[PDB]
RNA sequence: UAUAUAUAUAAAUUGAUUAAAAAUAAAAUC
């Protein structure tokens, strides 16, 4: 907070009611009135993201605001064994992307055209908060394999599904996609590994050999934990899947 | 096979696959297998006598030599890959049955398959040399069972003698309790650590001449009546089962009392299923014996060049 | 160097001195009636350590090192008894600190000198009908049973398998009272676990043929005996199976 | 004197070692491979905790010497990996070797 | 619902006078 803060020389993280109000209000008069310049839809969008990023700088650090320092803080509750602050920390420090384009759709069929005020209070909160990258829902995932949370993992396969869909991953290249989503199987297969649903991982591995490459590194736990069951069916469909080679 | 011959002597020392009392008390004093100040032949000589003493004594050299596997299997303390020397010979039935404690001895429990007594997944097998696949599941006959785990039924005389010395010791405990109470009620609560009809209670019994009473059983079995033993003679509660008939285990069972790791056990039916062949993971060995790894070590070096 | 040695107890024992002409005994038959101790008009030997099974679902190994030899106890107090000069059993001067140290490895070693020889834990009852339940009734699959109670698949299906006989041997009241208590008895000597294609044609049969002929599907240069094998009647190699009667057939 | 063992059971790799007039060829074994070597070399393995072992003894046979040959084969006709690496500049994992079925 | 049963006598093959054994080998019993 001391960092965010600049010092102390900009209140950012120091809120009030009051100030809620009063940014909820303004932020009402300058998005619907800027609703109706916009030619398109798109144009609007562009204008948005200009106003988040450039409120986002005035409001806290860029440097000391980013993705590897977010990765450190939410990476100490982890190694910490505290959920309730690692996703206190989540919630308050990073927006997911899909959520934030669906908030300005609906805005703008608001405008153009209680939960009002609820969007322009996300759009507003935008300032304490990053996109959630595919490193940041892969950080989740850690956390719920160290957690054992199922709900944590099924609610993060879901985000990252939608995220899939938003402009942010589709701008990467296939190479890059491929790598992150064969990381994220891994890390679905190792939590599977965990919860000791062997089934649900080696389902996993089955149904993605072709378009991941599947080393003996990343299903060691898996043939460690199939071998101390003695489940020799299932040890060899793995080891024919991983070194077929 | 070989003939069974001086397999209990306690001077050569030799432990055998077996319950005997001595095969225990051989185990017992034998400590370890001395390998010291001998010759790398000396050392395998005595590791070989040793193993093949234990380990599938009742076959040939050869026999043993053809069986034997160059090749073991296995699955932080390190894993005693050599004690799997012998781990060929487990999947036989005999083994089997015996390590499943449905036999004294693997002598036995190959009388036991020869015999009939024996079945493989419903169907009989009367060959000891029959080897097991995982999952098979092999079943004797309770009888048979109850006869290996038992102890040996008494003979009628026998039996009439120990009844006699039975009557004899009730008949002084009844003296001593009925002349002096107090003493010996004394002494009933010093060793588990008051009314005079107790003592009342107590009855003499009549004492038993066997002369008059060899050769019928009925009579000695409705004579003979103690507040234990009522209505029969010892040991002999139903004389037409081939055990102690009331059913009590066999002397020096427990010594000997080891739960395989391979084999699945259900004493009541007295049947078994094995679930794979013995394997070595670290720091332990399926493979049953009482010699430690450079015994089997030793052993194992003889049998890669047969001795040469 | 290596000669003859005959096995003696390792640890100290009374030897024998001078015998009558007509004793004709030896040091290692005393050895063992010392091991042993007296024996009984009925044939037991009470003093002994292991004459009687355990019944405290610990089981009860030779400790030769541990005790140095003297293997003879009370029958009911349990307090150890060594022999005297004057021929009796008694209490001994001073008590082995090794035997009530004793780890809690070495209890489950059945032979002293095999450190990797441990015997298996024993599953209780309640435990093999909560796992017949838990396959048969709810249809669980064997993995996820052998997870949930720390267990091997081939075990719980050994498990499935023998639960199912024994109930059809309830069934058909084979289990009798000698065999329970049997059961019972090696029951509380161990410890317990703790959960915590081809194309086939069957050929037309008519009335009388008392055989219907299968026909398979094979492929023409693997298909057949080959001509010239090598012949292992003759040879240690001679190749033994076992018949669908169970009678031994030549391979 | 310490010796190199790879594993805590074998040599690192094949030692062709000579010793006045003694010709040592000990190669590595896999796990469970017992000592297959001159009785002299399987004491001193035993001594030394070496597990796993094949070799042959050429010209000489002298004990003694084998002897000797074999603790300075084990001292100076050996290297550990991490040795071969950091001399190198590699990571052990550039210095294992691949596996080829 | 007791139970470390204890006393006596008599015998005891080959070798040997104790770490010198043959030998649980026999017999007998199941
Ligand atoms: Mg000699
Ligand atoms: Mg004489």
């Amino acid at each position: 907070s001391f960092n965010m803060e600049n010092g102390g020389t900009r209140n950012t993280l120091t809120s009030s009611n009051e100030a809620a109000l009063e940014d909820i209000k303004k932020y009402r008069q300058l998005l619907d009135s800027f609703a109706q310049e916009a030619e398109d839809f798109n144009e609007f969008k562009f204008k948005v993201m200009y106003e988040v990023t450039k409120m986002q700088r005035e409001s806290i650090n860029v440097n000391v605001f980013n993705k590897i320092s977010l990765h450190t803080y939410l990476s100490i509750p982890i190694n910490l064994k505290q959920q309730k602050e690692f996703l206190r920390r989540l919630t308050f420090f990073t927006f997911q992307q899909h959520e934030f384009e669906a908030v300005i759709k609906r805005l703008y069929e608001g405008y153009r055209n209680n939960l009002i005020m609820h969007d322009i209070w996300y759009i507003t909160c935008l300032r304490h908060k990053i996109m959630m990258d595919t490193t940041l829902y892969e950080l989740v995932m850690k956390a719920a394999i160290e957690f054992q949370n199922e709900d944590l993992a099924k609610k993060v396969w879901n985000d990252r599904g939608k995220f899939r869909t938003t402009v942010p991953f589709l701008k990467m290249d296939q190479r890059i996609r491929i790598a992150k989503d064969q990381k994220f199987a891994h890390l679905m297969v190792e939590f599977f590994t965990k919860q000791g649903k062997y089934s649900d991982a080696i389902a996993i591995i089955l149904s993605s050999k072709n378009r991941f490459n599947w080393t003996y590194s990343m299903v060691r736990n898996l043939h460690k934990a199939l071998e101390e069951i003695e489940d020799r069916n299932s040890v060899e469909i793995l080891l024919d899947v991983v070194n077929k080679k | 096979p070989r003939k069974a011959n001086l397999l209990k002597s306690l001077a050569r020392g030799r432990v055998r696959t077996s319950f005997n009392k001595y095969n225990l008390f051989n185990l017992y004093k034998k400590g370890g297998v001395d390998l010291k100040s001998k010759s790398l032949y000396q050392q395998k000589w005595t590791a070989k006598q040793e193993t093949r003493a234990y380990h599938g004594e009742h076959l040939t050299e050869k026999r043993w030599q053809t069986v034997f596997k160059p090749k073991l299997d296995s699955v932080i303390k390190e894993t005693p890959f050599l004690l799997q020397t012998f781990a060929v010979l487990e999947k036989r039935l005999d083994f089997a049955l015996f390590r499943a404690m449905f036999a004294s001895s693997v002598r036995q429990a190959r009388q036991f398959i020869l015999h009939g007594n024996v079945r493989v997944n419903g169907v009989k097998i009367k060959h000891p040399s029959y080897t097991l696949k995982p999952g098979d599941m092999f079943s004797v006959k309770p009888d048979k069972v109850l006869e290996a785990l038992g102890a040996k039924k008494p003979s009628f005389q026998e039996a009439l003698k120990i009844d006699k010395t039975q009557i004899v010791l009730w008949n002084k405990y009844v003296k001593e309790a009925k002349t002096e109470p107090k003493e010996v009620w004394e002494k009933k609560l010093e060793n588990f650590e008051f009314d005079p009809k107790w003592a009342k209670n107590l009855k003499y019994h009549d004492p038993i001449k066997l002369s008059e009473l060899e050769g019928d059983e009925p009579k000695a079995r409705k004579l003979i009546n103690l507040p234990w033993q009522k209505n029969y003679v010892y040991g002999r509660q139903d004389p037409k089962k081939p055990f102690f008939t009331p059913w009590k285990p066999r002397p020096f069972l427990s010594p000997f009392a080891i739960l395989p790791h391979h084999l699945e056990i259900s004493f009541k039916t007295c049947h078994a299923v094995y679930l794979r062949d013995p394997v070595a993971r670290p720091g332990q060995s399926e493979v049953i014996s009482p010699f430690d790894v450079p015994v089997h070590e030793r052993a194992y070096m003889y049998y890669l060049r047969n001795g040469k | 160097f290596s000669r003859r040695r005959i096995a003696y107890p390792f640890y100290p024992f009374k030897k024998l001195g001078r015998q009558h002409p007509k004793k004709h005994d030896t040091n290692l038959k005393t050895a063992m009636r010392q091991f042993l101790g007296p024996k009984n008009y009925k044939g037991e030997y009470v003093m002994n350590k292991y004459f009687t099974v355990p019944t405290n679902h610990v089981p009860n190994y030779i400790k030769p090192d541990l005790e140095r030899g003297q293997s003879l106890e009370h029958p009911v107090t349990k307090k150890p008894l060594q022999l005297r000069y004057d021929g009796t059993l008694g209490p001994p001067p001073v008590e082995n600190k090794r035997l009530q140290n004793i780890f809690k490895d070495r209890l489950l070693q059945p032979f002293p000198s095999n450190p990797h020889c441990k015997t298996n834990y024993v599953l209780s009852p309640q435990l093999k009908q909560s796992i017949f339940e838990e396959i048969t009734v709810e249809g669980l699959s064997a993995q996820q049973v052998s997870q949930k109670y720390g267990l091997k698949i081939p075990r719980v299906e050994a498990i499935v398998k023998l639960v199912s006989v024994e109930n059809s041997w309830n069934r058909r009241n084979r289990v009798s009272s000698d065999l329970k208590t049997m059961d019972e008895t090696l029951y509380r000597m161990f410890p317990v676990f703790d959960s915590d294609n081809t194309k086939v044609i069957y050929g037309e049969l008519v009335e009388g043929e008392r055989s219907q002929y299968k026909f398979t599907n094979a492929k023409v240069g693997k298909v057949g005996y080959r001509y010239g094998s090598g012949n292992r009647d003759n040879k240690k190699d001679r190749r033994i199976g076992f018949n669908k009667l169970g009678q031994m057939v030549y391979i | 004197k310490e010796i190199p063992r790879y594993e805590n059971r074998t040599i690192y790799g094949d030692i062709d070692f000579r010793y006045h007039g003694v010709k040592l060829h000990l190669r590595s074994a896999k796990p469970g491979f017992g000592l297959r070597v001159n009785h002299v070399i399987f004491e001193i393995c035993e001594c030394a905790g070496i597990k796993d072992l094949s070799g042959k003894v050429y010209k000489s046979r002298n004990d003694m010497n084998i002897a000797k040959g074999t603790i300075e084969a084990f001292t100076k006709a050996q290297k550990t990996l991490d040795e071969v690496a950091l001399g190198r500049g590699k990571k052990l994992v550039d210095v294992r070797k691949v596996y080829y079925s």
